[PDB]
């Protein structure tokens, strides 16, 4: 599932300003 | 163009008009550091802390100036804060206090204790679309308010959208907020909330905020973004590649505004047209929203944040904690002389 490969992946925490 | 048109066109030239006051006459060293006990770390700074004379508690982000210039961020910061020590808006954090010394900026704005709704949203997974598109109302005001003062936002994204006492929305980091009335051509953003055009490197303008928003409400509905990967390239060869997939469980009215506002071609996307907002306020997916309403904060909210007492931080994730040193040299003077 789309949520699974989300939950798994590494930008689930917090996302800095580029 | 009827009669409630012509009160929101009336309504912001009064806003206008008190926003340019304070723009042109910005307000300049009205604490200092002492006047406040500092309490616990927010956000990475930010800090909680408790004003001496009256007992109030505010949240003050700290800048180190030497940071600051380093990162190429010193006319962003002058942006910051003269921007929010002149904006006056239900959805936007308060400015209260703010000043510097030798080696710091200080901004010292209204403490919203309920916490970011990035941390609600994960922790649910994703929020219904009643939910969302309460939500989603206050951003679409928000920025009529500040788009109508040639105002461009450039960071949305739940991490900061704070969640108030009262379930409503305070929009805080002004540090990529510009006044521009042409194009502007910064690569500034979050990688997942980027438009195509910032990407590509274009000329952009206030259009934007739209695509944002955009993709705000897709994460809010489907918990996770329209566009993810591990590594930003990889996000941004998704974000111009022109295609989007929605989740199954998105109405008919939600995909169809969402094609409108992840429009690639600018000639098309939702809020950049010749209706403007109204193409936005008045799309299906929001027949129910009472704009009005929502604005006097007269609609019930989704949720009330669990509130413990004054002070408390129990909505918000535990930072290190670091010292604040002042150096006994003045650092960077001549850069930051206007804040
Ligand atoms: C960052 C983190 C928490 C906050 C709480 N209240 C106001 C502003 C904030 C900014």
């Amino acid at each position: 599932t789309t949520y699974a490969d989300f939950i798994a992946s590494g930008r689930t925490g917090r996302r800095n300003a580029i | 163009k009827g009669s409630e048109q012509e009160s929101v066109k009336e309504f912001l030239a009064k806003a206008k008009e008190e926003f340019l006051k304070k723009w042109e006459s910005p307000s300049q060293n009205t604490a200092q550091l002492d006047h406040f006990d500092r309490i616990k770390t927010l956000g990475t700074r930010v800090m909680l802390v408790k004003h001496k004379e009256t007992g109030n508690h505010y949240a003050m982000k700290i800048l180190d100036k030497q940071k600051v210039v380093k990162l190429k961020q010193i006319e962003h910061t002058l942006n910051e804060k003269r921007i929010l020590q002149a904006v006056n808006f239900p959805f936007l954090v308060k400015l209260e206090f703010s000043f510097k010394d030798n080696s710091n900026l200080y901004m010292v704005m209204e403490y919203v204790p309920g916490g970011e709704m990035f941390s609600h949203l994960r922790r649910i997974g994703r929020f219904s679309e009643p939910h969302a598109r309460f939500y989603a109302a206050q951003i679409v005001l928000t920025f009529e308010y500040l788009h109508s003062l040639d105002l461009i936002y450039r960071d949305l994204k739940p991490e900061n959208l704070l969640i108030d006492q009262q379930g409503y929305i305070q929009v805080t980091d002004f540090g990529f907020a510009k006044r521009v009335k042409g194009r502007t051509w910064t690569l500034c953003g979050t990688p997942e909330y980027l438009a195509p055009e910032i990407i590509l490197s274009k000329g952009y303008n206030k259009a934007v905020d739209w695509w944002a928003l955009g993709v705000l409400i897709y994460e809010m509905a489907a918990g996770y973004p329209p566009f993810f990967a591990d590594q930003p390239i990889q996000i941004y060869e998704k974000i111009v590649s022109g295609k989007v997939r929605f989740p199954s469980h998105f109405s008919s009215d939600l995909k169809d505004l969402l094609r409108n506002l992840l429009q690639v071609d600018l000639t098309k996307r939702f809020g950049n047209l010749k209706n403007g907002v109204n193409d936005i306020k008045n799309h299906k997916w929001f027949a129910t929203t009472d704009w009005i309403a929502i604005y006097q904060r007269k609609v019930e909210a989704p949720f009330i944040p669990k509130f413990k007492g004054p002070g408390d931080t129990s909505n918000f994730d535990d930072y290190e904690e670091e010292e604040i040193r002042v150096s006994i040299n003045e650092k960077c003077g001549k850069e930051f002389t206007e804040f």
